[PDB]
């Protein structure tokens, strides 16, 4: 029966870490 | 990928940081949730 | 035509309003059976105020008498004016809550709410103009504390406009009656807070001082202590009831003694308090009044007027006296003891003058001050408090009737919130 | 112009030194009237000599 | 012919009307039933069909218990009982209670009946309002109540007898929020408004009457008889006969500045009295003597600007000239540079009525100086810092803003009366 809140700062760590390299 | 790592930093970078009754009232939300 | 409606809660509340009750009846000239026997126009001019009409000339309190159990109740009717009272204002149940404030302000007291308030609403449409409510009642009880905040909540949602004033008996300091009146004092200052306009504190251990020392009885039992809050009682609100040459009324007060909305807790005296020995020898004038009323042993409040300092401060005298010598006699107080007046208020002296003095004084006064000196009496509840919420000590007697733990920790978070209040006023420097 | 593209420069710097300043874009149903917020004290006594 | 209305608001009000009233009916010989056993009355009683005379005047209060002294004393028979008007709930000490949200249909149905008062007048010299600056009720009902009669009535001469709070002594708490509240707003609606102070009055009582326990008895008859005395030349003639309306032209020097001290003299006691000789050279010199003044003013600081002096009794022009042109060239009474003759002498042969029960004496000459000056800035300075002080905490501030007020007005009465401040500055400089 929790509600609980995500953090959307996960969302814009995981936006600044990406591989990008040949894959972009 | 720079550009979103920028707002990353801005993110957190906000995050980090009258009379005296107001000055309390304003605040004794979070002095009752943090306590608890 | 301002009436007071009077609620009475709890064991301590039901007998100190009983108590002052009759002390009412005997300053109107109202005797057990309800006839007036005054023989004084002054009496019956503001009857209203407390009493109604019968269909003889009974008069009936204003008073409505809660319990969760028979026995206190059954003494109070069965008591010297215990007759005057309509039984319908006795609102009671048949399992009393043990000394447990979440029985007395959710489990049980909640089914009975409903009763009370239908009675508060019954008495207080009947008045022409309402002053407000007055709930006597002891922080530190499962009964009185819960209902009594429970109680002056829903009368807040219901009459937000109007006065609402508590004379609620905190737990002594030295000796501790119930074992978890910290819990319960706690729990009953975090509603009484939000929720109550004027609120008076009292303490069991400052009142058997007060009645050693200046009034020197030998063995004061509960009644006389319910004599002396009876008295300030009746005092606080002589001014609606007899004409004044300097009249106050409730809201009046409170316009002059609250500075800031939370800081509504005052320390309470009666003077003049004679013991048997020296009536002779004292001298009953205005400044003697003055005198004993600024002495910290005359403060029915354990914590000591010195530690703190003033925030304001009303004296409501009684009798034909001076205007001028009052407040000279106030004047000088303040400029003598100017360190324990607050800088950044001109003047901390709130003085009203009522026409009529009680009955066997030719002078009285009840003092009210609002004093920083309280953060010490909610300090020390802190202290206890937190000693038992640490252990969780009793606690989950509270847990069981349906409170959350969370609860607990925001009534005392509340309650730390209004001590450092007082502490910063206490310590707030002007520019 | 060329005063105002100094003046923009200027706020442009000043924005860089404190990152998004909050500004109220408008007010719903305040259900208390609301005044503006008071003066520290010297500014007022010097908003009232200028008055005087 | 030469009517006046009265209005009585607050506690304060009302109980300087009883003094007032009593004063009155005793001068004119109306009993307290209503009648007495030419056509003098007429300034401030009406008389009626059985022959009864009925006072222009109305009791406004929030407050029940202050009318209903009245309506149950001695005066039950004499005022109208709809002329005594009473609310429900008091005013607290809160302007706000008493401006904004009680006091609306209670001053409502007091201009119903203010008006119902000077449609029995063929003329009307003006109002006399008697309110107590520093109460909810005195305060906040006064000034909405003279707002109200400055926007009908219009060019009726509105005295307001304001009974401002002492420097070091009070009995109020909110007082110098409500005072500075009612100030600004009579600022600009009274045209003569006559300060008060219940501290210097009882200094009067403890030296002038040698009344070690002064109270508001003693201070109302003082207020009552300095009124009378205002108002003498209306009902009495006399020589040098003075008006209500040329109380305006022979003492306001400009508009804003129209608050005024009050002193009368002599102030004996009976046992002190025929002691001395009482003329009128030294009744004018003990006048201006600082003690002698209702308000806690040192006249020295500052400058007169104009006086007003009205005698009662055996009073020659000579003996008025002599003792004017004795101040005059007295140095420590120092008046301003720009009015040469800064006098208004008005006599009148009807001595002072003594009260039975009072402390003054029958004197056979009596002396009501009405003075404007710029010293009257210096208790304003008082309460203006007595006022920013509790505001810089905005202490009780929220009990002012929960019936309909905001700090913007404030505000505003403090910057209109540090105007004021600026003001008496400039009128003392030339
Ligand atoms: N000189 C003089 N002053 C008085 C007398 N009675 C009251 N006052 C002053 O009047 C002030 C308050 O008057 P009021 O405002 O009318 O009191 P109230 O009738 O209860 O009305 P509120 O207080 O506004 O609710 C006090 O500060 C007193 O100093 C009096 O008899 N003589
Ligand atoms: N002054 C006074 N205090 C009392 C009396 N009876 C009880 N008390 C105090 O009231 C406190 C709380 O008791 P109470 O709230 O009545 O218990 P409850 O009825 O079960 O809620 C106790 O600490 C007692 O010291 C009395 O007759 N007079």
């Amino acid at each position: 029966l929790v509600v609980a809140g995500e953090a959307l700062e996960s969302q814009l760590e995981a936006l600044a870490g990406a591989p990008i390299t040949l894959a972009e | 990928r720079r550009q979103y790592g920028m707002g990353g930093s801005m993110g957190p970078g906000a995050g980090a940081p009258r009379t005296i009754a107001e000055t309390m009232r304003v605040a004794a939300d979070t002095r009752k949730l943090g306590k608890f | 035509m301002r009436e007071i409606v009077h609620i009475q809660g709890g064991q301590c509340g039901n007998q100190i309003g009983a108590k002052f009750w009759e002390v009412v009846s005997d300053e109107h000239g109202i005797d057990p059976t309800g006839t007036y026997h005054g023989d004084s126009d002054l009496q019956l001019e503001r009857i209203n105020v407390y009493f109604n009409e019968a269909t003889g000339g009974r008069y009936v309190p204003r008073a409505i008498l809660m319990d969760l159990e028979p026995g206190t109740m059954d003494s109070v009717r069965s008591g010297p004016y215990g007759q005057i009272f309509r039984p319908d204002n006795f609102v009671f149940g048949q399992t009393g809550a043990g000394n447990n404030w979440a029985k007395g302000h959710y489990t049980e007291g909640a089914e009975l709410i409903d009763s009370v308030l239908d009675v508060v609403r019954k008495e207080a449409e009947s008045c022409d103009c309402l002053q407000g409510f007055q709930v006597c009642h002891s922080l530190g009880g499962g009964t009185g504390s819960g209902m009594g905040t429970l109680l002056i909540s829903k009368i807040r949602e219901e009459y937000p406009d109007r006065m609402m004033l508590t004379f609620s008996v905190v737990p002594s300091p030295k000796v501790s009656d119930t074992v978890v009146e910290p819990y319960n004092a706690t729990l009953s200052v975090h509603q009484l807070v939000e929720n109550a306009d004027e609120c008076m504190v009292l303490d069991n251990e400052a009142l058997y001082d007060i009645c050693f020392r200046t009034l020197k009885l030998t063995t004061p039992t509960f009644g006389d202590l319910n004599h002396l809050i009876s008295a300030v009682m009746s005092g606080i609100t002589c001014c609606l009831r007899f004409p004044g040459q300097l009249n106050a009324d409730l809201r009046k007060l409170a316009v002059n003694l609250i500075p800031f909305p939370r800081l509504h807790f005052f320390m309470v005296g009666f003077t003049p308090l004679t013991s048997r020995g020296s009536q002779q020898y004292r001298a009953l004038t205005v400044p003697e009044l003055t005198q004993q009323m600024w002495d910290a042993k005359n403060m029915m409040c354990a914590a000591d007027p010195r530690h703190g300092r003033y925030l304001t401060a009303s004296a409501l005298f009684r009798g034909r006296m001076s205007t001028k010598e009052v407040d000279e006699q106030m004047l000088n107080v303040q400029n003598k003891n100017s360190s324990y007046f607050v800088e950044w208020i001109p003047n901390n002296v709130k003085s009203s003058v009522c026409d009529i003095p009680p009955k066997g004084l030719k002078m009285s006064a009840t003092f009210i001050g609002n004093s920083t000196a309280i953060q010490e009496m909610f300090k020390r509840v802190s202290e206890q408090f937190t000693a038992m919420f640490r252990r969780k000590a009793f606690l989950h007697w509270y847990t069981g009737e349906g409170m959350d733990e969370m609860e607990f920790t925001e009534a005392e978070s509340n309650m730390n919130d209004l001590v450092s209040e007082y502490q910063q006023y206490q310590d707030a420097s002007a520019e | 112009a060329a005063a105002a593209a100094a003046a923009a420069a200027g706020a442009a710097a000043v924005a860089a030194e404190l990152p998004f300043v909050e500004q109220v874009e408008e007010v719903i149903a305040e259900a208390p009237v609301r005044g503006p917020p008071a003066p520290p004290p010297a500014v007022a006594a010097a908003q009232r000599a200028s008055r005087l | 012919m030469r009517e006046v209305i009265s209005i009585h608001i607050g506690q304060a009000g009302i109980q300087v009307g009883n003094a007032c009233w009593e004063l009155y009916c005793l001068e004119h010989g109306i009993q307290p039933d209503g009648q007495m056993p030419d056509d003098a009355f007429n300034t401030f009683f009406s008389e009626t069909g059985a022959g009864k005379h009925v006072p222009r005047c109305i009791f406004l209060d929030l407050e029940p218990t202050v009318v209903d002294e009245v309506r149950t004393g001695t005066y039950r028979q004499l005022f109208h009982p709809e002329q005594l008007i009473s609310g429900k709930e008091d005013a607290a000490n809160n302007f706000a209670r008493g401006h904004y949200t009680i006091g609306k249909e209670i001053v409502d149905l007091a201009l119903d009946r203010i008006r119902k008062l000077a449609d029995n007048c063929t003329g009307l010299q003006g109002f006399l309002v008697f309110n107590a600056v520093g109460g909810g009720t005195g305060s906040g009902l006064g000034s909405l109540l003279l707002e109200r009669l400055s926007v009908d009535y219009g060019k009726k001469s509105k005295l307001g007898f304001t009974v401002y709070p002492s420097p070091q002594v009070s009995t109020a708490v909110v007082e110098p929020y409500n005072s500075v509240l009612s100030t600004h707003s009579l600022l600009e609606h009274t045209d003569v408004a006559v300060m008060l102070d219940n501290e210097a009055i009882y200094d009067i009582c403890r030296r002038s009457l040698d009344i070690e326990r002064p109270t508001y008895t003693n201070l109302n008859r003082l207020i009552a008889q300095v009124i009378s005395s205002l108002t003498a030349s209306l009902r009495f003639d006399g020589a040098l006969n003075v008006d209500i309306t040329e109380f305006q032209t022979n003492l306001v020097p400009y508009p804003r500045i129209h608050f005024m001290l009050s002193s009368y003299a002599p102030i004996i006691s009976a046992e002190k009295a025929y002691h001395e000789q009482l003329s009128v050279a030294e009744i004018t010199n003990a006048a201006f003597e600082p003690a002698s003044m209702m308000v806690k003013c040192d006249p020295r600081h500052g400058k007169y600007m104009a006086c007003c002096l009205m005698y009662r009794g055996d009073v020659v022009p000579k003996d008025v000239n002599a003792s004017v042109a004795t101040i005059k060239t007295k140095r420590t009474i120092q008046f301003v540079d720009w009015c040469p003759t800064g006098f208004k002498c008005g006599i009148n042969y009807q001595p002072p009525t003594v009260v039975p029960g009072g402390d003054l004496a029958k004197v056979q000459r009596a002396v009501c100086m009405i003075s404007n000056s710029t010293a009257i800035g210096e208790i304003f300075s008082r309460l203006d810092h007595k006022f920013d002080l509790m505001y810089a905490k905005r202490a009780f501030v929220h009990w002012y803003v929960g019936e309909g007020m905001e700090e913007g007005e404030f505000s505003e009465a403090r910057e209109d009366l540090a105007a004021l401040e600026k003001d008496f500055e400039e009128v003392g400089a030339e």
